[PDB]
RNA sequence: CGAAGGUGUGCUGUGAGGCAUGCUGGAGGUAUCAGAAGUGCGAAUGCUGACAUAAGUAACGAUAAAGCGGGUGAAAAGCCCGCUCGCCGGAAGACCAAGGGUUCCUGUCCAACGUUAAUCGGGGCAGGGUGAGUCGACCCCUAAGGCGAGGCCGAAAGGCG
RNA sequence: CCCGGCGAGGGGAGUGAAAAAGAACCUGAAACCGUGUACGUACAAGCAGUGGGAGCACGCUGGCGUGUGACUGCGUACC
RNA sequence: UCUGUUUACCAGGUCAGGUCCGGAAGGAAGCAGCCAAGGCAGA
């Protein structure tokens, strides 16, 4: 049985959040929290809250053990990014991304 | 500090005085913006109130920050209640909790008079 | 360094306000396609 | 007394109209 | 200096082979609080190697 | 010069809640009427302890088009249609099938 | 009893194409033969919008400089409090005019703004704050200069006084 | 109702014909960026395709479709 | 096996408070506190 929790809109790049968000691909969620945990990253603070999350979504709602669960689905989007500008010498003015992110993550026992 | 052994005994000391009507009539500052009849039944919800925390084992009542959704599950099934009162009367404990710290860290007479009463326009209650 | 724009009012209204439009031919014809475009502001009072 | 008061009052009352 | 042509999504993916973390792999179970944490790190509790080395 | 009244006896035309018959509570300039016992919504409310409301899926009533209700004439035990006319010199309304006054 | 469009697949024409149907979609389409075109786009250092690339690279705005304990707090290198340390000191201090217009003070908040984090702010929301016979403006007076009753001057507007 | 910071964001419940209608809201194309599955690729030289063509995977009823394409013939974009 | 102390709900008993059924008589599920009991220790 699935259970899904997602983050939208997280001031991250997709791609930052993507080398953190593998190392767990796969793992029994006990021994993500703690790769996460150890972890330096920002990054690695916003995927572990979402994960956890996911946990007590497959805990309550669904009746599911926490100990049995892996991580089946995990993966980032691109969301919305945000422009702004950054003025540079010689007066040209240089438009910047602030991106986000879509952190996806999937749990099920099986 | 202030934790709900601090509001059980503010309870159990608050439901022995306490009544509605020598309450709202203390006050014609909040009586005149708040409608005059929106006090409460004191003895109903002081009765729930020392209910409620009495189901608590005292680490949970000393610290009130480790009640979480199994605990409230339990709290509510002990005192033969609701989730949703156990919640509403951790939130109001969380702002009489609020308004404690502000009475010390300010003074008295600064936590008293920065208090303010609201209207999102300045119309009568909209 | 030393840019163009040095602010003082008394210029300002001296010099573009309303009353130094009011002066001349020109200025009421300014006055007159100003309001035609339907302008926010005609001069700068204030 | 006074934290007496400052106390029961904000207590009661704050607790009604929030 | 730059680019004459656009780089495309092969390159701009093997560049970043080698971009990937590695996990932590150990993680020292302390013998008196039982609590994980790295080798040679004090714990959340400031235990370390049996000890309560700090109060804090 | 508005049909429908408020107090009339209605029955619903059209929707979920046709065949209903029902008493007009209020009118709104819209064309749109609220009728009683008729086109019942479950709303939820956000507990205002200003208003001293609870909150919970409370049952109210909704605004219904004026086009989909029909005075209702007991009458004839049906439906009808208004038309007004002028007795003593006051306007009145009257139904189309029977030609008697409201 | 599922239109336009969107998206697969199948069949068919010498081509521009056509026909059918799976999913999506949720109210419009249109044979036939005519008629009229803002009738077909890959380029124009074309225009507007969107998103790539270089690249998670260069950079984070004076080389005056920090360190520690305690506080709050979801989290403290930056906030607050304390002890040190270091810099300016004819200024990097204090008081005005000019210009700005609420940036002032207090609660409160952390999405965006701050080249990082933020419990902090000149950021957000709410409240509060500007007290004059003698300070300044207003007013009394003229400089340069402006405007100018009549007046002179000028196709007209206007020019000079 | 549940995680979270009395957040943002989410997952349930409920409304509704529909919430892949949730106010960042009809339809939701392409560039672009990912996750899964099939085959291919670490002794190999070039407008990357085309002619041939093994092997593998998958559909069918020992034969045919689809995906892939080791190896080899030819082959220097458009305007 | 005595004593020192630890373990919220989801091993047990007492179960205050409070709550369900009843007009009343009374029962009831059971949260906390306590004792078993399970962690870890002085012997
Ligand atoms: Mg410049
Ligand atoms: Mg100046
Ligand atoms: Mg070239
Ligand atoms: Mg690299
Ligand atoms: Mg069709
Ligand atoms: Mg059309
Ligand atoms: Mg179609
Ligand atoms: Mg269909
Ligand atoms: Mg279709
Ligand atoms: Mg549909
Ligand atoms: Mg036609
Ligand atoms: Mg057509
Ligand atoms: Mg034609
Ligand atoms: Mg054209
Ligand atoms: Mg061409
Ligand atoms: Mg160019
Ligand atoms: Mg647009
Ligand atoms: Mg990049
Ligand atoms: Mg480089
Ligand atoms: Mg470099
Ligand atoms: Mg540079
Ligand atoms: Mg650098
Ligand atoms: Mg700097
Ligand atoms: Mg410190
Ligand atoms: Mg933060
Ligand atoms: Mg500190
Ligand atoms: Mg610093
Ligand atoms: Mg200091
Ligand atoms: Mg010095
Ligand atoms: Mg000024
Ligand atoms: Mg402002
Ligand atoms: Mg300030
Ligand atoms: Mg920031
Ligand atoms: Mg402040
Ligand atoms: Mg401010
Ligand atoms: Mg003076
Ligand atoms: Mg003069
Ligand atoms: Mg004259
Ligand atoms: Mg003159
Ligand atoms: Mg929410
Ligand atoms: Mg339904
Ligand atoms: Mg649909
Ligand atoms: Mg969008
Ligand atoms: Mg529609
Ligand atoms: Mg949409
Ligand atoms: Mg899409
Ligand atoms: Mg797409
Ligand atoms: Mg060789
Ligand atoms: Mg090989
Ligand atoms: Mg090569
Ligand atoms: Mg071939
Ligand atoms: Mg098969
Ligand atoms: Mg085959
Ligand atoms: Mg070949
Ligand atoms: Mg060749």
């Amino acid at each position: 049985m699935e259970t899904i929790a997602k983050h939208r809109h997280a001031r991250s790049s997709a791609q930052k959040v993507r080398l953190v968000a593998d190392l767990i691909r796969g793992k029994k969620v006990s021994q993500a929290l703690d790769i996460l945990t150890y972890t330096n990253k920002k990054a690695a603070v916003l995927v572990k809250k979402v994960l956890e999350s996911a946990i007590a979504n497959a805990e309550h709602n669904d009746g599911a053990d926490i100990d049995d669960l892996k991580v089946t689905k995990i993966f980032v989007d691109e969301g919305p990014s945000m422009k702004r500008i950054m003025p540079r010498a010689k007066g040209r003015a240089d438009r910047i991304l602030k991106r986000t992110s879509h952190i996806t993550v999937v749990v099920s026992d099986r | 500090g202030f934790d709900l052994n601090d509001f059980l005994e503010q309870l159990r000391q608050m439901k022995n005085m306490g009544g509605x009507x020598x309450x709202x009539x203390x006050x014609x500052x909040x009586x005149x913006x708040x409608x005059x009849x929106x006090x409460x039944x004191d003895d109903k919800v002081l009765v729930r109130m020392e209910a409620i925390i009495n189901s608590m084992t005292m680490k949970e009542r000393a610290k009130p920050e480790i009640i979480k959704g199994s605990r409230k599950r339990r709290i509510a099934a002990g005192c033969g209640m609701q989730v949703q009162d156990v919640n509403r009367l951790l939130k109001q404990f969380d702002d009489m909790q609020r308004m404690m710290k502000k009475m010390k860290k300010g003074g008295x007479x600064x936590x008293x008079x920065x208090x303010x009463x609201x209207x999102x326009x300045x119309x009568x209650x909209x | 360094m030393k840019r163009t724009f040095q602010p003082s009012v008394l210029k300002r209204n001296r010099s573009h306000g309303f009353r130094a439009r009011m002066a001349t031919k020109n200025g009421r014809q300014v006055l007159a396609r100003r309001r035609a475009k339907g302008r926010a502001r005609l001069t700068v009072s204030k | 007394m006074k934290q007496s008061t400052l106390a029961l009052l904000l207590l009661l009352l704050l607790l009604t109209p929030v | 200096a730059v680019q004459q042509n656009k780089p495309t999504r092969s390159k701009r993916g093997m560049r970043r082979s080698h971009d990937a973390l590695t996990a932590v792999t150990s993680l020292s179970v302390d013998k008196t609080s039982g609590e994980k944490h790295l080798r040679h790190h004090i714990t959340a509790d400031g235990y370390y190697r049996g000890r309560k080395v700090i109060a804090k | 010069a508005a049909k429908i009244r408020r107090d009339d006896e209605v029955i619903v035309l059209t929707g979920k809640d046709k065949g209903k018959r029902g008493k007009v509570k209020n009118v709104l300039s819209s064309g749109k009427v609220i009728v009683e016992g008729i086109n019942l919504v479950k709303k939820h409310q956000k507990p205002v302890p200003a208003l001293n409301q609870p909150g919970g899926i409370v049952e109210k009533e909704a605004a219904i088009q004026v086009s989909n209700v029909a005075i209702f004439n007991a009458a004839t035990g049906k439906a009808d249609r208004v038309g007004f006319r002028f007795e003593d010199g006051k306007k009145v309304r009257f139904f189309k099938s029977n030609s008697e006054t409201i």
